[PDB]
């Protein structure tokens, strides 16, 4: 369930 | 030294009657002449602090391609770095930077709780975060260096994902656009355009980002709604009848718990007021921090020239009611307005500058006082000479 | 030996429209012969294993006025206890000891769902829990020795608390009725109704409790929903016009937010598996475990032809839905086990009140879905199986 | 103040 770029924590 | 707005000769009408959402857009020299004010070697000592959102992305010379390694990081991990293919990132540095916060007076045509934040970015040759897309609308604001931006303009529906990056990143992208972005230009993409940026030098990227939820996203922000119940209404059934199948979950069931959860979103104040809370929250780690003025003070220090500073425009929004009351947001706690006051919640929010003459009539009230020494006390703003 | 239900001589039908939610009910032998089937020195043990919720109240004899000792505990905690005036109360009993869950077997005119757990308490003299009132729904077995309880048939709206206590008690507390139960007979009561139950000698009393969901309770599921989405409806406005006063959130942005909200409440089908697994999902710190290896679909075959039985491990997280396509979705222990149109029959003969034998299995135990469905049943411990 | 019944 990887998360996208612009993202963070 | 900053423009009235981005968008270069644009309109922001124009904007967001043609781009906004729908396609995207370079503009050259959106801000005439400009630089960071923050420096890449300011901006890994930021890295640094604690409790903030920083990522280290090498491409190459890593332990193994694309390793992403999470800060909060030290000096150490600074120095055994190859000079080229790998790239920092630092979330939220508008929060950090009251200087970063400058650059958010330009893009104030979208409401403020829109806005997420600015992370700025730094990469030397080579360096690149790989091929991907965003939910985000997006300001991409070259800061320093010369990068190289691939694009296509289709939005993507499906994404081809490359497997277990600790990234997400294309397997495919055929780019239809290529551009060298020079410091001052800014490249604007709506949600779900695929980009790949690549620097051809000692570069920084200034990204400001706006989210907007999706249904998933407010589920999971449902809970605030328990802290305005103090339990609510409970499911009851003294008209059930024997239970044929003792196992199911019965129509009549489930008619009620839709019945309970509508209620608790057709009430209007009661939605308005839970996700003015939820979306000013801060989203990361990262919180506003205090100094202790009283009311006769504050009075003289600002009539004696000083400003009222907003640390978080996006963190700071507001509610009309019916009966003419109002509901302040700042940074997850709400705060009543009576309606005799409620008109000081839009220039708390606003484009306009919070000085002595503009604060002019409430300045005599002392309901408005206790609430700015309460917002000062929280964080929200700070008061300066 | 038990009766098929716990009403004694009343019937389910009297019974929900009566006194369900409604008023108190006193059952004199509802349950003949009913014995705990387990013992306080057992009990006690079974206090002591990890991931149980178990607590020790004290009226007087402790370090202060009604002291609550959290567990789990070790025998070490038991021996400093008063030969009097102490009250032993361990929660989702029936989830470790079969022969408890066989009680839950005499309330099947309920939905599962709406089911909770049995919680056991034990207490010598004069031990109690003090007056209060619960939320629940709850029948009061009395399994041992003898317990006097106090009840007020008016449901108390307001509750006026003592300050600080760690355990709910109400500060004025007025019975107007009062019953000494003995072993077998059986108390229920419904919501908000004060009761105060003291033991008058070394008893044990087995609570079998109910609980509906609240809107906060609910609301606070709510995040299970994500698990469905993968995203879902995004919220956009390309036809955003500029931002009169960029600090207001605008009724037309809340219309699109509740729009989006009640796109996922009034989705029926959305709403039956969310609630269905939140509703199922272990409560407390218990859920159940795997035994040893996955018996195989041929072994399942063979050895449930043998005479071998199924058995329900937890009845209260055992539920299903029908949908409007006619396929249907069980539920169990959180878990959402989706199942074809044809092989939706299922769902009610394994969460219903019958048992689980090669006879009551027939039509479906030729189908190869329907073992596999078992197998992985049996692997996540939602069912045991048992020889004869 | 937890309820009495509820346990954890
Ligand atoms: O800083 C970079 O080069 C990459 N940043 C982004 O793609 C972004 O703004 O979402
Ligand atoms: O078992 C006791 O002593 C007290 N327990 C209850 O009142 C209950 O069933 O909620
Ligand atoms: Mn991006
Ligand atoms: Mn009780």
């Amino acid at each position: 369930k990887p998360a996208e770029v612009r993202m963070g924590k | 030294q900053l423009p009235e707005t981005i968008l270069g000769g644009l309109a922001p009408e124009e904007f967001l009657a043609n781009y906004w959402q729908k396609r995207p857009l370079l503009i050259r020299q959106a801000l005439p002449g400009f630089r960071s004010p923050i420096t890449p070697e300011e901006l890994a000592g930021l890295a640094c602090e604690e409790g903030v959102t920083a990522r280290l992305i090498l491409e190459k010379g890593g332990a193994y391609p694309w390793e992403v390694r999470y800060g909060p990081f030290e000096p150490e991990d600074f120095v055994a770095l190859p000079p080229t293919h790998w790239t920092l990132l630092v979330q939220e540095v508008d929060r950090l930077v009251p200087e970063v916060a400058a650059l958010l007076e330009t893009v104030r045509f979208v409401p403020n709780w829109r806005l997420d934040d600015i992370m700025v970015s730094y990469a030397p040759e080579g360096g690149t975060v790989g091929a991907h897309i965003d939910n985000y609308d997006v300001f991409l604001v070259q800061a320093w260096g010369r990068r190289r931006w691939q694009i296509n303009h289709r939005p993507v529906e499906r994404e081809e994902l490359v497997p277990g990056l600790e990234v997400r990143l294309l397997a495919h992208f055929e780019p239809d656009a290529e551009w060298i972005l020079e410091p001052g230009d800014v490249l604007y993409l709506p949600p779900r355009i695929p980009h790949y940026g690549v620097a051809l030098e000692d570069c920084m990227t200034f990204s400001i980002g706006f989210r907007a939820p999706d249904q998933a996203e407010l589920a999971e922000a449902m809970p605030r709604m328990a802290a305005w119940l103090d339990g609510g209404r409970r499911y009851a059934d003294p008209d059930l009848t024997p239970a044929d199948e003792p196992g199911e979950i019965t129509p009549e069931a489930l008619d009620q718990i839709q019945a309970l959860l509508r209620a608790l979103i057709d009430d209007r104040e009661r939605l308005a007021r839970w996700f003015g809370c939820i979306i000013t929250e801060p989203r990361r780690g990262l919180p506003p921090e205090p100094p202790p003025l009283s009311a006769k003070q504050l009075h003289r220090r600002l009539q004696q020239g000083a400003t009222l500073r907003r640390n978080a425009i996006p963190e700071l929004a507001y509610v009309r009611h019916a009966d003419g009351s109002a509901t302040l947001f700042a940074s997850g706690e709400a705060y009543e307005l009576s309606p005799e006051l409620a008109d000081v919640a839009p220039l708390l929010t606003g484009r306009r500058p919070l000085t002595a003459e503009t604060l002019r009539p409430w300045l005599e009230r002392d309901d408005f006082l206790e609430l700015l020494q309460t917002l000062i006390h929280s964080g929200i703003l700070s008061l300066i000479p």
